[PDB]
């Protein structure tokens, strides 16, 4: 009761004639609502990476994911090709998200030097050909290659990213080619100052047992969400709440609030709306279109006046900067306390 | 007349908040009204 | 032909330069950004689409690179500009884009085209499929393709008298491109100078093709003379764009009536 | 930013594991309370 948590608040047994602030009162929320975008076919992920010999280490494949229903569960739950390390992402949440122009990119490499070429540390094909960010939103997948992928006959198969004489641009391949420039002007024909190809040593046999595996790598972008998604994970949608103090989760901005109609004179492409103070008041459906408004549901504080602990144990309640009629104490279904 | 272009608000009922008091209201940053009125410090 | 070299002029720019840049509503908030514009009263080039030595075709499309935006614009009475190809050498062996107004459709083609010395159109349709497509004519490999309503709203057929004025800019980054258009009706017939005005470049869509361009090319419309090819007058504008810290204010309308940048 | 990754919490909770979030709320945490401590300062400043 009010003595109670007076008491408490005061930490003494006796409390004085007088007005106090205890706590603050808030409306919890009744429900959730999810409102999404609908997507029928299926995000193509087997036949987009599982397939054929991939792209050159040097010119790297660029694949392009979009307007799609995406699941991780498949790749989480298919064979070997292990690691998945996100510098960024909750590995258990990819489902839950919904994504922007996902990217999709093909690699090749040895394997005995994966580790240094690791995305966000420096190694020797890192440094010659492919440069990645300090945190990109993206995850790094390692198929390591076991029996079945690994070449046994060929050669060549697909080149070895030999040679470089620096880093190239952020986020380029390495079509860079001809012949190895000497400190005394480039040699010519090899034998003039031992050019060296900067290329084509891939060079594992058969009997090159010990000497790594195919770790093919891919690499995707994400996480813009200025824009409308495009890839929207696999969750369902129900009708929204109007006027309510409710849990919304448009397209994946979740919050708690009284959703009401609005007269923002949004434009076409504007989607989301905003105020004085970095807050985003109205929202725009990710189903049938429809200008929403954003509030959050009522609070404010509340004072206990008493008399005095020994005069009587009476005590009155004052509700600080709310209309009496919205807020009675018959309203004892989700308010706190 | 000259002061009242800045104030508290003169209104503290929530009734009309649904624009910059409320903004701030909204981040529960809230203005107790003073115990005397004018009404009683004109008299 | 042996068509002469013409001297580019320049002319003051005026309060132009502004679209909005974020998709976020906002009304009657002074919000500042920072991004990419032109800077206010800055030199623009204002070739002069006019019949060349009264019927003689002229180079009027310089291989102008393309940086980091451009601002073409254009004061034209009819439409008579139609191409905006992109390039880093304009051949078969690179990877360009071109919008065309053929029809009623854009044809966002997305390939590799040779292309001619002097590729140009005609604005009337040829008689008994025309011939118009003489700006390239082999295709090798194609990535992206996308036809829609055409780029251009504006008609000439209501009546004569008043003169389009067409703006566009053109920005790429990190694999994106983006459209802001607005026309709006002029009333002075002069073309020296753009009328002092503020405007909104609203986006129209958002091309996502990363394909990576470093210089820009324009295409002329000409159907005959009615010797050689030629057709009535025309004006176009070039501005770059560059980084800049500006401050916007939103209207009741939640639109943005007026911008004051942070450097001049 | 108080140097975290996002301002939002939501986007902060789902976008990063918990062992790693438990700081990054921890950033913000002491950033907006060096905000609320030199605020109340101020006002007692004034206040005299
Ligand atoms: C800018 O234009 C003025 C007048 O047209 C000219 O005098 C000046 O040289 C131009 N400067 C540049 C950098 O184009
Ligand atoms: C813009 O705001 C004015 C004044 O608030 C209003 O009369 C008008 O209807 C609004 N919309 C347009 C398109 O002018």
């Amino acid at each position: 009761d009010p003595l109670s948590e007076t008491k408490c608040t005061l930490k003494s047994f006796t409390v004085e004639k007088g007005i106090y602030q205890t706590s603050n009162f808030r409306v919890q929320p009744t429900e959730s609502i999810v409102r999404f975008p609908n997507i029928t076919n299926l995000c193509p992920f087997d036949e987009v990476f599982n397939a054929t010999r991939f792209a050159s280490v040097y010119a790297w494949n660029r694949k392009r994911i979009s307007n799609c229903v995406a699941d991780y569960s498949v790749l989480y739950n298919l064979a070997p090709f292990f690691t998945f390390k996100c510098y960024g992402v909750s590995p258990t949440k990819l489902n839950d998200l919904c994504f922007t122009n996902v990217y999709a990119d093909s690699f090749v490499i040895r394997g005995d030097e994966v580790r240094q070429i690791a995305p966000g540390q420096t190694g020797n094909i890192a440094d010659y050909n492919y440069k990645l960010p300090d945190d990109f939103t993206g995850c790094v997948i390692a198929w390591n290659s076991n029996k079945l992928d690994s070449k046994v006959s060929g050669n060549y198969n697909y080149l070895y990213r030999l040679f470089r004489k620096s880093n190239l641009k952020p986020f380029e391949r390495d079509i860079s080619t001809e012949i190895y420039q000497a400190g005394n002007k480039p040699c010519n024909g090899v034998a003039g100052f031992n050019c060296y190809f900067p290329l084509k040593s891939y060079s594992f046999r058969p009997t090159y047992g010990v000497g790594h595996q195919p770790y093919r790598v891919v690499v995707l972008s994400f996480e813009l969400l200025h824009a409308p998604a495009t890839v929207c994970g696999p969750k369902k949608s129900t009708n929204l709440v109007k006027n309510k103090c409710v849990n919304f989760n448009f397209n994946g901005l979740k919050g708690t609030g009284v959703l009401t109609e609005s007269n923002k004179k949004f434009l076409p492409f504007q989607q989301f709306g905003r105020d004085i103070a970095d807050t985003t008041d109205a929202v725009r459906d990710p189903q049938t279109l429809e200008i929403l408004d954003i509030t959050p549901c009522s609070f404010g504080g509340v004072s206990v006046i008493t008399p005095g602990t020994n005069t009587s144990n009476q005590v009155a309640v004052l509700y600080q900067g709310v209309n009496c009629t919205e807020v009675p104490v018959a309203i004892h279904a989700d308010q706190l306390t | 007349n000259k002061v009242t272009l800045a104030d508290a608000g003169f209104i503290k009922q929530y009734g009309d908040c649904l624009d910059l008091i409320c903004a701030q209201k909204f981040k529960g940053l809230t203005v107790l009204p003073p115990l005397l009125t004018d009404e009683m410090i004109a008299q | 032909t042996t068509r002469t070299q013409l001297p580019p002029a320049y002319t003051n720019s005026f309060t132009r330069g502004v679209y909005y840049p974020d998709k976020v509503f906002r009304s009657s908030v002074l919000h500042s950004t920072q991004d990419l514009f032109l800077p206010f009263f800055s030199n623009v080039t204002w070739f002069h689409v006019i019949s060349g030595t009264n019927g003689t075709k002229r180079f009027d499309n310089p291989v102008l690179p393309f940086n980091d935006g451009v601002y073409f614009a254009s004061i034209e009475k009819s439409n008579i500009i139609r191409g905006w190809i992109f390039g880093t050498t304009l051949d078969s062996k690179t990877q360009s884009l071109l919008i065309v107004n053929n029809a009623t459709n854009v044809v966002i083609k997305v390939c590799e085209f040779q292309f001619c010395n002097d590729p140009f159109l005609d604005h009337k349709n040829n008689k008994s499929m025309e011939s118009e497509f003489r700006v390239y004519s082999s295709a090798n490999n194609c990535t992206f393709e996308y036809v829609s309503q055409p780029f251009l709203m504006d008609l000439e057929g209501k009546q004569g008298n008043f003169k389009n004025l067409r703006e566009f800019v053109f920005k790429n980054i990190d694999g994106y491109f983006k459209i802001y258009s607005k026309h709006t009706p002029i009333i002075v017939r002069e073309p020296e100078d753009l009328p002092q005005g503020f405007s909104a470049l609203e986006p129209l869509v958002d091309l996502p093709i990363g394909i990576n361009i470093t210089r820009f090319q324009t295409l002329l419309a000409l159907h005959r003379s009615y010797s050689g090819w030629t057709a009535g007058a025309a004006a176009y504008y070039v501005g770059y764009l560059q980084p800049r810290t500006f401050l916007l204010k939103y209207n009741e309308n939640g639109t943005i009536t007026d911008a004051v940048d942070c450097a001049l | 930013k108080f140097g975290a990754i996002s301002s939002v919490l939501n986007d902060i909770f789902s976008r990063l594991d918990p062992p790693e979030a438990e700081v990054q709320i921890d950033r913000l945490i002491t950033g907006r309370l060096q905000s609320l401590q030199t605020y109340v300062t101020q006002q007692l400043i004034r206040a005299a």
